[PDB]
Protein backbone atom coordinates (compact mmCIF):
# COMPACT_ATOMS: atom_id res chain seq x y z
CA UNK A 1 0.00 0.00 0.00
CA UNK A 2 1.41 3.30 -1.07
CA UNK A 3 -0.30 5.05 1.31
CA UNK A 4 0.75 3.56 3.84
CA UNK A 5 4.58 4.52 3.05
CA UNK A 6 3.46 7.83 2.57
CA UNK A 7 1.61 8.33 5.85
CA UNK A 8 5.14 6.76 8.09
CA UNK A 9 7.37 9.06 6.10
CA UNK A 10 5.21 11.97 6.78
CA UNK A 11 4.12 11.00 10.47
CA UNK A 12 6.43 8.38 11.42
CA UNK B 1 -3.90 17.93 21.80
CA UNK B 2 -1.14 19.65 23.88
CA UNK B 3 -0.55 19.04 27.49
CA UNK B 4 0.32 21.72 29.18
CA UNK B 5 4.01 20.78 30.38
CA UNK B 6 4.47 20.23 26.18
CA UNK B 7 3.13 23.98 25.05
CA UNK B 8 5.26 25.59 28.20
CA UNK B 9 8.71 23.79 26.59
CA UNK B 10 7.43 24.79 23.08
CA UNK B 11 7.43 28.22 24.16
CA UNK B 12 11.57 27.59 25.51
CA UNK B 13 12.15 26.09 22.47
CA UNK B 14 10.40 28.67 20.07
CA UNK B 15 12.49 31.42 22.27
CA UNK B 16 15.88 29.90 21.83
CA UNK B 17 15.33 30.35 18.14
CA UNK B 18 14.86 34.65 18.51
CA UNK B 19 17.87 37.19 18.54
CA UNK B 20 18.15 37.59 22.47
CA UNK B 21 15.97 41.42 22.16
CA UNK B 22 12.86 38.98 21.36
CA UNK B 23 13.15 36.73 24.02
CA UNK B 24 10.35 38.62 26.24
CA UNK B 25 6.76 36.66 26.61
CA UNK B 26 5.10 39.48 24.21
CA UNK B 27 7.85 39.98 21.80
CA UNK B 28 7.98 36.27 21.57
CA UNK B 29 4.34 35.75 20.80
CA UNK B 30 4.35 38.62 18.04
CA UNK B 31 7.55 37.04 16.48
CA UNK B 32 7.88 35.07 13.20
CA UNK B 33 10.07 32.59 12.48
CA UNK B 34 11.60 32.57 9.18
CA UNK B 35 11.39 28.58 8.07
CA UNK B 36 15.02 28.20 7.82
CA UNK B 37 15.26 28.11 11.15
CA UNK B 38 12.25 25.92 11.61
CA UNK B 39 13.57 23.42 9.24
CA UNK B 40 16.72 22.71 11.27
CA UNK B 41 14.94 21.77 14.59
CA UNK B 42 15.09 18.20 15.00
CA UNK B 43 11.52 17.57 14.96
CA UNK B 44 11.48 18.76 11.49
CA UNK B 45 15.07 18.39 9.90
CA UNK B 46 14.88 14.71 8.62
CA UNK B 47 11.43 14.84 7.53
CA UNK B 48 11.38 14.88 3.15
CA UNK B 49 8.00 17.37 3.90
CA UNK B 50 10.04 19.87 5.95
CA UNK B 51 9.15 22.66 3.40
CA UNK B 52 5.33 21.40 2.59
CA UNK B 53 5.11 21.29 6.36
CA UNK B 54 6.29 25.09 6.70
CA UNK B 55 3.98 26.31 4.22
CA UNK B 56 1.10 24.42 5.95
CA UNK B 57 1.13 25.89 8.77
CA UNK B 58 2.26 28.79 8.27
CA UNK B 59 -0.65 32.11 9.15
CA UNK B 60 0.95 34.41 7.82
CA UNK B 61 0.04 35.92 4.18
CA UNK B 62 3.44 35.18 2.64
CA UNK B 63 3.65 31.60 4.00
CA UNK B 64 7.05 32.26 4.91
CA UNK B 65 7.55 32.19 8.69
CA UNK B 66 5.68 30.12 11.62
CA UNK B 67 4.56 32.52 14.39
CA UNK B 68 4.40 31.08 18.31
CA UNK B 69 0.73 29.78 17.55
CA UNK B 70 1.56 27.91 14.14
CA UNK B 71 4.04 26.51 15.67
CA UNK B 72 1.79 25.15 18.26
CA UNK B 73 -0.80 24.11 16.26
CA UNK B 74 2.69 21.94 13.95
CA UNK B 75 3.15 20.20 17.27
CA UNK B 76 -0.02 19.23 17.41
CA UNK B 77 -0.97 17.60 14.18
CA UNK B 78 2.31 16.04 14.92
CA UNK B 79 1.49 14.66 18.29
CA UNK B 80 0.61 11.26 19.03
CA UNK B 81 -2.61 12.14 20.81
CA UNK B 82 -3.90 13.69 17.39
CA UNK B 83 -7.26 11.58 15.48
CA UNK B 84 -6.52 9.84 12.66
CA UNK B 85 -8.94 12.33 11.33
CA UNK B 86 -7.12 15.34 11.63
CA UNK B 87 -3.82 13.87 10.19
CA UNK B 88 -5.57 12.75 6.77
CA UNK B 89 -6.99 15.91 6.30
CA UNK B 90 -3.37 17.82 6.85
CA UNK B 91 -1.41 15.09 4.96
CA UNK B 92 -4.04 16.13 2.04
CA UNK B 93 -2.97 19.82 2.29
CA UNK B 94 0.70 18.82 2.41
CA UNK B 95 0.44 16.31 -0.30
CA UNK B 96 -1.73 19.20 -2.53
CA UNK B 97 1.75 21.03 -4.08
CA UNK B 98 -0.32 23.68 -5.84
CA UNK B 99 -2.83 24.07 -3.39
CA UNK B 100 -5.93 23.95 -5.43
CA UNK B 101 -7.75 21.65 -3.61
CA UNK B 102 -7.47 18.27 -5.25
CA UNK B 103 -4.50 15.81 -5.84
CA UNK B 104 -3.80 15.26 -9.67
CA UNK B 105 -0.95 13.37 -11.45
CA UNK B 106 1.41 16.46 -10.76
CA UNK B 107 0.63 16.54 -7.07
CA UNK B 108 1.67 12.35 -6.86
CA UNK B 109 5.02 13.08 -8.90
CA UNK B 110 6.21 15.56 -6.50
CA UNK B 111 4.61 13.47 -3.95
CA UNK B 112 6.99 10.45 -5.20
CA UNK B 113 9.61 12.30 -5.93
CA UNK B 114 9.78 13.29 -1.95
CA UNK B 115 10.13 9.90 -1.15
CA UNK B 116 12.59 8.69 -3.22
CA UNK B 117 14.85 12.24 -3.47
CA UNK B 118 15.52 14.80 -6.33
CA UNK B 119 17.27 12.31 -8.06
CA UNK B 120 19.96 10.01 -9.16
CA UNK B 121 17.51 7.39 -6.60
CA UNK B 122 14.88 9.14 -8.85
CA UNK B 123 11.73 7.12 -10.60
CA UNK B 124 11.46 6.98 -14.47
CA UNK B 125 9.20 8.34 -16.62
CA UNK B 126 7.53 4.80 -17.29
CA UNK B 127 8.19 3.78 -13.29
CA UNK B 128 6.09 6.91 -12.41
CA UNK B 129 3.75 6.39 -14.87
CA UNK B 130 2.73 3.52 -13.87
CA UNK B 131 2.89 3.99 -10.28
CA UNK B 132 0.20 7.36 -10.94
CA UNK B 133 -1.73 4.94 -12.66
CA UNK B 134 -1.71 2.25 -9.97
CA UNK B 135 -2.46 5.47 -7.26
CA UNK B 136 -5.29 6.67 -9.14
CA UNK B 137 -7.03 3.16 -10.01
CA UNK B 138 -6.94 2.23 -6.29
CA UNK B 139 -7.96 6.12 -4.76
CA UNK B 140 -10.05 7.82 -7.51
CA UNK B 141 -13.38 6.84 -6.98
CA UNK B 142 -15.11 8.83 -9.19
CA UNK B 143 -12.51 8.38 -12.21
CA UNK B 144 -12.23 12.28 -13.15
CA UNK B 145 -8.32 12.40 -12.48
CA UNK B 146 -7.91 13.83 -9.36
CA UNK B 147 -8.14 12.86 -5.45
CA UNK B 148 -9.96 15.31 -3.64
CA UNK B 149 -10.27 15.24 0.33
CA UNK B 150 -13.12 12.87 1.51
CA UNK B 151 -11.25 10.18 -2.00
CA UNK B 152 -8.08 10.31 0.47
CA UNK B 153 -9.65 10.32 3.65
CA UNK B 154 -11.38 6.86 2.59
CA UNK B 155 -8.18 5.46 1.58
CA UNK B 156 -6.71 6.00 4.21
CA UNK B 157 -9.01 4.60 6.59
CA UNK B 158 -8.74 1.80 4.65
CA UNK B 159 -4.94 1.52 4.32
CA UNK B 160 -3.41 -0.75 8.01
CA UNK B 161 -2.60 1.87 10.71
CA UNK B 162 0.84 3.52 10.28
CA UNK B 163 1.05 3.80 14.08
CA1 LIG C 1 -2.00 22.85 -11.16
CA1 LIG D 1 -3.45 20.08 -6.39
CA1 LIG E 1 -11.74 12.01 -8.10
Amino acid sequence: SFWYGAMKALYG
Amino acid sequence: FLTKQEILLAHRRFCELLPQEQRSVESSLRAQVPFEQILSLPELKANPFKERICRVFSTSPAKDSLSFEDFLDLLSVFSDTATPDIKSHYAFRIFDFDDDGTLNREDLSRLVNCLTGEGETRLSASEMKQLIDNILEESDIDRDGTINLSEFQHVISRSPDFA
